[PDB]
């Protein structure tokens, strides 16, 4: 439990704190055991867990930090039980061991219902096909894998929970013999996890998990390994990173759209990133939550000209060529369709060396909520009513 | 109080026979196209080419003035008429009224 | 409390008070039951 | 309720699908703009409308309700 | 107006069965063809009609 | 047991989701229910 | 003892009754249509409702599918 | 009375070009008003008669200067510019006419005026009522001011040491 | 203009807006603007605001060699540089950002800021003549 | 764009306030009158 | 020029049988190729032999009309090209400069978004009648369709084709919200191998 | 009420801030000229009702025919369209404008106040007589209609003209 | 906690849209000053005589 | 007044050792007071007394500034 001197960790620390290697890890069996553990666990096990001596302005965002990890197990929780339900009923009535359930063809389902039928048990022959039918669904052990794997990564970054998985009484059902087990699952999935995904702070803030300003600090620091990659030179001095290369690679962060909107000044061109390749100039925008300033959060054309003309003029570049693009993202989190385009149009970054240099890419899966469907689609607006509406 | 005249139509009789000409008893669009294509190159002076009181469709504005007007909005105009632009032959002193 | 209190929901001595005091907009006919036209400020901004 | 919702249940829970920017938003109701007694303001300006006590400027072609005082 | 055809479909409604009447086929032959086609436009004299 | 009585209180698939059925897919138990009180 | 219907437009348009919508319907089928060709790309993929012996190349093939399947559903539903 | 130069330097300060503009063109006539910006409003140019700018006066006589000055001022009009120069410096941004500081100094220089036009002829129980109600509205302003800051007070209270108020 | 004046055919208000655009200096627009008053021309909000965008391109053209000069200089651009980039000139008249300034019968007028070659006013008229032409 | 061919017919509405106005009318004068002023609802006690 | 120019526009108080002929071509061509011909089969099969009794009813034309619009809603010509013809020039603007200022409007797009020059070709020549635009058929000209099409088109529907039930108006007026109810009253679906 | 002072009544269906008329302090009832064209006296002006009958035309709108291009050719100015139209337009009232109850009621005095009614003076045009044209060709006005958009007034009006409230008094049943 | 965040963003489009009739305001004023300059001048023009 | 900040940079320039504090507190003290604007054209012995200060310290971008500040207001 949080006892004194228990301290909330950072990415810096956590990965030195677990910093154990193995040779062979079950990516997939530890975060079975541990999510089965937390399943196991009881309602009260979430009391002493936040530290104790931290200022209750940050205290109350812990809190909300780990009330949200809580709520999202436990959602999960009923979903699992769900699935094994669903296997362990398919396992009664076919025969078929447990474990090979989970990767069965829909030819074996044919065959299997067909036998059914003809042995007349209609209704078991329909029970199975609709189980088949969700565990196909639903049926993934990656499931959500970077949601798991971020969810077990913000409990271990509570710095809490960590000795919750260590001295449990267990028993074998087969022996009846009952030891006390000391193997912790959890510290060997998180150095898994610190070993493996180096960017798991990011991938934790683009998934939305970070309620405290997160999700733009991450962002920018994922463009800034990006571009030092696809780079050889580079100098950052604080709000730019640019290259001294001949070809214009600059990176320019302006401002925070969330706390300048709402500051004053009321514009509509406001910004987040802006980003040059020395052909192209891409102004990135983070949207806002609040849907009637989401609407002025997009640069009027007349600005967009200005800014390609004011570009020709400083950078030197003829205005013959100079393609000036925007890029919307979504407010509270970041998804797979964004972040492709991201890497796509933004940079010059291809297909072969996409993977090479973002080896979870293939894992994020994330995708647009119904709620957060609309956030690019902004209503227009005519010219008479400007005094009415924004 | 209803006329024949004042009801809105697109079928009057010249058109129909038109449309009965050019369209009835023909079961090909290609035969169709065929017999639209023949009856392109009818002369004007050609009796079976009949003609029909055509629908003009309406102006934007309507009146000449209306126009004029219009096209004032994107012009300046200047505080003297063209007339009384120029200076007088006659030499006249200002002064307060 | 006015949640589940008819007694509680009285507006001109009850409720308008508390609702000057804490800068809540109030009016008679107001469409909180209490008699907020709206949340205050304070309670927009900050969470609770 | 009850009925309609098992009549349409389906065994897999279906996910809900991409549509066009809006086919849900409150429709205005329809009001005549040359013979009115108020113009039918649109929803959309919500930020533009007031409140009871200090109404906005609009309907200025009409006279304006005050309000009874002792 | 069906204007069926100029859309890249063909056209529904219903409209086509009043067109295909013999009373319209009587009165005016081929202007079912034509409408069906160039997708003109039959007002109230032409329905009165 | 009215609105005085003190309240009651309150991804994927829930567990109450496999046992709801479709009623075009022949029940589980064919129990001979009267059909004017089914209707 | 009468039933009349009409259409209450407020001079923002002149139709009475203008067709199904057109736009939603070709939308919903553009959006088909990619989803269909994306599945018949990933089938032949896996090659070089349907049924594949990969498990997750057929449950992506069958998701693609029946949503798909859910579009050309809400084109005949209207 | 006579603006604050600050209104100068912060125009000189924002716009660069138009105030090199007019220190250039000083003494010649102008057909352009540079001086838009410097004068937002018409109450904000109270130094000559009709809300006149200073610049503006650039090409005519001096004897139409010296008929547009100061000295050419009614009473009510010399009422209104102390009150204009007296607002001016404490409203939030330009247009600033409804913030109780603003009100209460409107108010103070009215009371003021009332106060010193009843010392010449006291006969007058309309202007006795009137000055009352506007000592009510300024001591209500004042009220409404003191929570939303009280540096403006230890600012403003401090005329003649009134303290007291 | 005396010409023009006196056979009455009126100033369009694109002819002035091209007309304020290729000025060079503001001694120069301000020469323009006082011969157009000479010409017993009645000044409008149109020709007013053409010349308030003169003078801002005017000032955005000096900022931009001025920071031209020291990007050669360096081979780097600057973080003024770049703020001056997103944010066009601090504190302008007519400021970029908010569009809803500089309109005219609720139609934005920015023709008079950039330059404009020989080609760049044929475009319009020849896009009009094709319109004609066409449809 | 694709009304070029529509336009060709350009059929349009005929006039009907103009018709109603023109056409015969059973109380016709030769030169019209204006009609004088009715008697109104003066009070309660006056009538 | 050696002299200014001034630009009128000649209107025809009265039109004759070879202008109203061309404008009728005029539109023929500018319409689909394969849409005209799917039209006037549809409109012969309803007709059939013209009496008054051959006619389809109400009912049955309104399934045929269903018939032939699902069988021809598939064609790409449909979904790809031929909604997007009655745009105004206004839309059309404003798909122009969202699809040139925006990345995710463009390379990834949730929504599908239209071509302007995918969907319309420019300045075509058809057998003496010039288009500034037309609409990019798949079947250019009505020279280029098959008669195969328009067979299948004209065949009874079957979902073994096009995976599509058959329409019958008043039944699906009356029972369709209450089939579900039908069914579990009769006591479900029998399913037999 | 016989009671005198008190012939205004009690009418509610006044804009005023109380009920009371005789008690209200806006507008002053002048009932020698008063009642024209709106019966009795103490009644709200035609310009300042609030009740409506079934056979009374409502008030205009204000435009301050070129949308009609749409409609019928031949159809004229719209009844319900008027481009001089004031609803807080103040009348001349003699107990409040011209006041002779302080002097003898000659014919000579009373007290009177000239901003009820506009000037109709000659030296008005004079002096307000400028070289510049006008406000509207100077165009200093950025709000233009209080309304966004308006298909009467700033956009061209489509659809069908509806003269009686209607469409614009009824319940959605979706 | 929802009905609060709702409240929250309606109060910043209000104080945004407030902002921008400050702004419009401005315009208006300057406007009219630009106006009034137009029309004094010739008044002091005609007082120079 | 400009009296004041003329004596206080008078004294802070022409005292012994204002390495680092004494400048930062003339930037400030000057842009403060030209805010109010009390100096106009009596600013031009304070700006002159300010140059002697950064000529006392060796800054060249300071003097630079304020030369180019004091020239764009319009001290020749």
């Amino acid at each position: 439990h949080a006892t004194y001197g228990a301290v909330p960790l950072t990415h810096s620390q956590v990965t030195s704190v677990y910093a154990t290697d193995g040779g062979k890890v079950d990516e997939l069996g530890l975060l079975e055991l541990v999510e089965e553990r937390i399943f196991s666990w009881k309602l009260n096990k979430w009391e002493m867990r936040i530290p104790p001596n931290l200022p209750n302005d940050q205290k109350e965002l812990i809190r909300q930090e780990q009330e949200n990890l809580k709520q999202i197990l436990s959602e999960w929780r009923k979903c699992f039980g769900a699935l094994n339900a669903d296997i362990l009923q398919i396992s009664s009535l076919t025969g078929v061991p447990k474990d090979v359930v989970r990767e069965k063809n829909r030819t074996w389902l044919q065959e299997e219902v067909a036998k059914l039928r003809w042995m007349g048990e209609v209704n078991k022959a329909a029970l199975l096909r609709d189980a088949f039918m969700r565990l196909e669904a639903f049926g993934s052990r990656d499931f959500m894998f970077m949601e798991r794997l971020c969810c077990i990564y913000g409990l271990a970054r509570q710095g809490t929970f960590d000795e919750a998985f260590t001295n449990y009484i267990t028993e074998d059902p087969v022996t009846n013999d009952i030891f006390v087990d000391e193997r912790n699952p959890f510290k060997e999935l998180v150095a898994h996890i610190v070993r493996n995904y180096s960017q798991i702070d990011i991938i934790y803030d683009f998934l939305g998990f970070n309620y405290s300003e997160g999700y733009r600090s991450s962002l920018r620091r994922y463009m800034e390994y990006l571009q030092c990659k696809t780079a050889e030179n580079v100098r950052a001095s604080g709000r730019l990173v640019t290259g001294d290369k001949g070809e214009h690679n600059i990176l320019f962060d302006y401002c925070v759209s969330r706390e300048s909107l709402v500051s004053g000044d009321s514009c509509q061109g406001i910004i987040d990133f802006l980003y040059i390749n020395g052909n192209d100039v891409t102004l990135i925008i983070i949207a806002s939550d609040n849907p009637w300033l989401r609407n002025r959060q997009l640069p009027h054309r007349r600005q967009m000209e200005g800014i390609a003309r004011r570009v020709c003029f400083v950078l030197g570049i003829p205005p013959s060529e100079v393609r000036i693009r925007n890029l919307l993202l979504p407010p509270t989190y970041l998804d797979k369709g964004s972040i492709v385009r991201l890497n796509d149009i933004v940079f010059r970054l291809s297909n072969e060396q996409s993977n090479l240099l973002i080896p979870w890419l293939t894992n994020y899966n994330k995708e647009l909520d119904p709620k957060d469907v609309d956030y690019t689609a902004l209503a227009k607006t005519t010219n008479e009513e400007e005094w009415l509406t924004l | 109080s209803h006329s024949s005249a004042m009801e809105r139509a697109a079928i009057t009789p010249t058109r129909a026979r038109w449309v009965e000409d050019a369209f009835a008893d023909q079961p090909s669009v290609n035969d169709i196209m065929r017999t639209l294509t023949e009856i392109e190159q009818l002369p004007f002076q050609s009796t079976h080419n009949t003609s029909d009181e055509s629908h003009i469709t309406p102006y934007t504005l309507g009146s000449v003035a209306a126009g004029v007007q219009r096209l004032g909005e994107h012009r300046l105009r200047y505080t003297l008429s063209p007339w009384d632009i120029t200076p007088p032959e006659d030499s006249v002193v200002l002064k307060h009224t | 409390d006015a949640s589940n209190n008819r007694f509680f929901r009285g507006y001109y001595y009850g409720q308008r008070e508390l609702h000057q005091l804490l800068g809540r907009p109030h009016s008679l006919e107001a469409t909180n039951a209490d008699g907020s036209n709206d949340l205050s400020t304070y309670e927009a901004n900050t969470s609770q | 309720q009850r009925n309609e919702a098992v009549s349409s249940h389906e065994a897999v829970p279906q996910t809900p699908l991409v549509d066009l920017p809006g086919v849900e938003r409150r429709r205005d109701l329809p009001a005549d703009p040359i013979t009115r007694l108020f113009f039918q303001h649109k929803g959309d300006h919500a930020l533009y409308y007031g409140t009871y006590d200090k109404p906005s400027v609009q309907d200025d072609d009409r006279v304006q309700i005050e309000k009874r005082v002792p | 107006i069906f204007d069926g055809p100029n859309v890249g479909i063909t056209p529904y409604g219903g409209m086509t069965r009043l067109l295909a009447r013999p009373e319209t086929s009587l009165k005016y032959p081929g202007l079912a063809e034509f409408v069906v086609l160039t997708g003109a436009s039959l007002f109230a004299g032409d329905a009165l009609r | 047991g009215g609105p005085g009585s003190p309240v009651r209180g309150p991804r994927g698939y829930t567990a109450e989701w496999r046992d709801l059925r479709n009623p075009m897919r022949p029940p589980e138990f064919p129990t001979p229910w009267e059909r004017k009180y089914r209707q | 003892k009468l039933s009349v219907l009409e259409a209450a437009q407020s001079g923002l348009t002149d139709y009475f009754c203008g067709g199904l919508n057109f736009e939603i319907v070709g939308f919903e089928l553009h959006m088909a249509a990619m989803l269909r060709e994306r599945a018949a790309a990933i089938l032949e993929r896996s090659g070089a409702c349907a049924m594949l012996l990969e498990k997750a190349d057929e449950r992506e093939v069958n998701k693609l599918l029946r949503d798909a399947s859910r579009y050309e559903d809400r084109v005949d539903d209207a | 009375v006579n603006i604050p130069e600050t209104r100068q330097m912060k125009f000189e300060e924002q716009h660069p070009l138009l105030a090199g503009a007019l220190r250039k063109l000083e003494g010649q006539p102008k057909g352009f008003p540079f001086w838009y910006r410097k004068y937002p409003t018409r109450r904000h140019a109270y130094e000559y008669r009709f809300s006149i700018p200073v610049e503006m006066l650039d090409g005519y006589n001096d004897d139409v200067k010296k008929a547009l000055s100061k000295g050419m001022m009614s009473i009510q009009e010399k009422q209104f510019a102390q009150e204009a120069m007296y607002m001016e410096r404490y409203a939030e941004h330009d247009f600033d006419t409804t913030s109780p500081a603003v009100l209460a100094v409107k108010r103070a220089l009215k009371c003021r005026v009332l106060r010193n036009h009843l010392l010449t002829n006291p006969h007058n129980n309309i202007i006795k009522t009137v000055l009352a109600n506007t000592e009510r509205k300024l001591n209500h302003a004042l009220r409404r001011l003191r929570k939303v800051d009280f540096k403006k007070y230890w600012e403003i209270i401090r005329d003649h040491d009134v303290q007291d108020i | 203009m005396h010409l023009a004046g006196r056979n009455g055919r009126e100033l369009s208000v694109r002819t002035i807006q091209h007309l304020f655009a290729r000025t060079d200096s503001f001694a120069e627009a301000l020469a323009v603007f006082y011969t157009m008053r000479r010409c017993h021309v009645a000044m409008n909000m149109e020709a007013y605001y053409s010349m308030l965008y003169s003078l801002q391109r005017l000032e955005e053209e000096g900022w931009g060699q001025h920071f031209r000069n020291e990007y050669e200089e360096n081979g780097a651009p600057s973080e003024q540089a770049m703020d001056f980039i997103v944010k066009g000139i601090s504190n302008a008249l007519l400021p970029e950002n908010k569009p809803w300034l500089g309109r005219v019968m609720f139609q934005d007028r920015n023709v008079p800021d950039r330059r404009y070659d020989t080609r760049d006013f044929d475009e319009l008229d020849t896009a009009w003549t094709q319109r004609y032409k066409s449809g | 764009i694709y009304a070029h061919a529509l336009s060709q017919f350009a059929v349009c509405r005929q006039p009907w306030n103009e018709y109603i106005g023109l056409l015969t009318k059973q109380d016709s004068t030769p030169y019209h009158t204006e009609p004088q002023e009715k008697p109104a609802y003066r009070g309660r006690k006056q009538g | 020029l050696r002299y200014p120019p001034i630009y009128f526009i000649v209107k025809r108080c009265t039109l004759y049988f070879s202008e109203w002929a061309y404008a009728v071509k005029h539109q023929l061509l500018l319409q689909s190729p394969f849409a005209l011909r799917a039209a006037f089969g549809l409109l012969q099969e309803v007709r059939g032999d013209g009496a008054a009794e051959n006619v389809m009813p109400l009912a049955e034309t309104l399934g045929t009309e269903f018939k032939y619009f699902t069988r021809l809603m598939r064609r790409p010509d449909f979904y790809r090209v031929g909604v997007h013809t009655d745009k105004s020039v206004e839309k059309w603007e404003e798909i122009k400069e969202e699809r040139r200022h925006n990345i995710h409007h463009t390379h990834r797009p949730t929504r599908p978004l239209p071509d302007f020059e995918e969907v319309f070709e420019r300045d075509v020549e058809i057998d003496g009648h010039r288009f500034v635009l037309r609409p990019r058929w798949n079947p250019r000209t009505l020279q280029d369709v098959d008669d195969s099409d328009i067979l299948r088109l004209r065949a009874p529907l079957t979902y073994d084709m096009d995976s599509t039930a058959a329409l019958h108006v008043p039944t699906h007026c009356g029972k369709a919200s209450r089939l579900a109810g039908m069914l579990q009253d009769a006591g479900g679906v029998q399913v037999l191998d | 009420a016989n009671h005198p002072n008190r012939q205004s009544g009690i009418q509610f269906l006044t804009h005023y801030n109380t009920h009371q008329r005789f008690r209200v302090n806006k507008d002053y009832i002048d009932y020698m000229h008063w009642g024209k064209e709106q019966g009795q006296a103490r009644l709200p002006h035609r310009h300042q009702r609030v009740a409506f009958d079934f056979n009374d035309q409502l008030h205009p709108t204000r435009i301050g025919y070129a949308w009609f291009a749409s409609q019928d050719p031949t159809f004229g100015h719209h009844p319900d369209l008027s481009s001089s139209f004031d609803p807080n337009y103040r009348v001349f009232s003699h107990p409040e404008h011209w006041n002779k109850m302080f002097t003898k009621r000659r014919p000579g005095e009373g007290d009177i106040d000239l901003s009820v009614l506009p000037s109709r003076s000659l030296l008005g045009p004079l002096m307000a007589h400028s070289d510049t044209k006008g406000i509207p060709y100077f165009k200093v006005d950025n709000r233009g209609h209080s309304n966004g958009r308006v298909p009467g007034v700033n956009a061209p009006f489509f659809g069908e003209f509806d003269q009686k409230m209607m469409q614009a008094m009824s319940r959605p049943l979706n | 906690e929802k009905k609060r965040i709702e409240a929250r963003q309606m109060m910043d489009g209000r104080q945004a849209l407030k902002k921008k009739h400050l702004d419009l305001l401005r315009e208006f004023h300057e406007r009219q000053f630009f106006f009034w300059y137009e029309r004094a001048s010739e008044r002091l023009q005609n007082m120079n005589l | 007044t400009p009296e004041m900040v003329l004596l206080f940079i008078q004294a802070c320039s022409n005292c012994e050792e204002p390495t680092a504090v004494m400048l930062e507190r003339s930037e400030t003290l000057i842009k403060r007071l030209e805010a109010v604007g009390s100096s106009v054209d009596l600013i031009s012995p304070i700006y002159d007394q300010f140059l002697e200060l950064c000529a006392h310290l060796g800054a060249v971008a300071s003097g630079f500034s304020a030369l180019k500040r004091i020239v764009g207001f319009g001290k020749p």
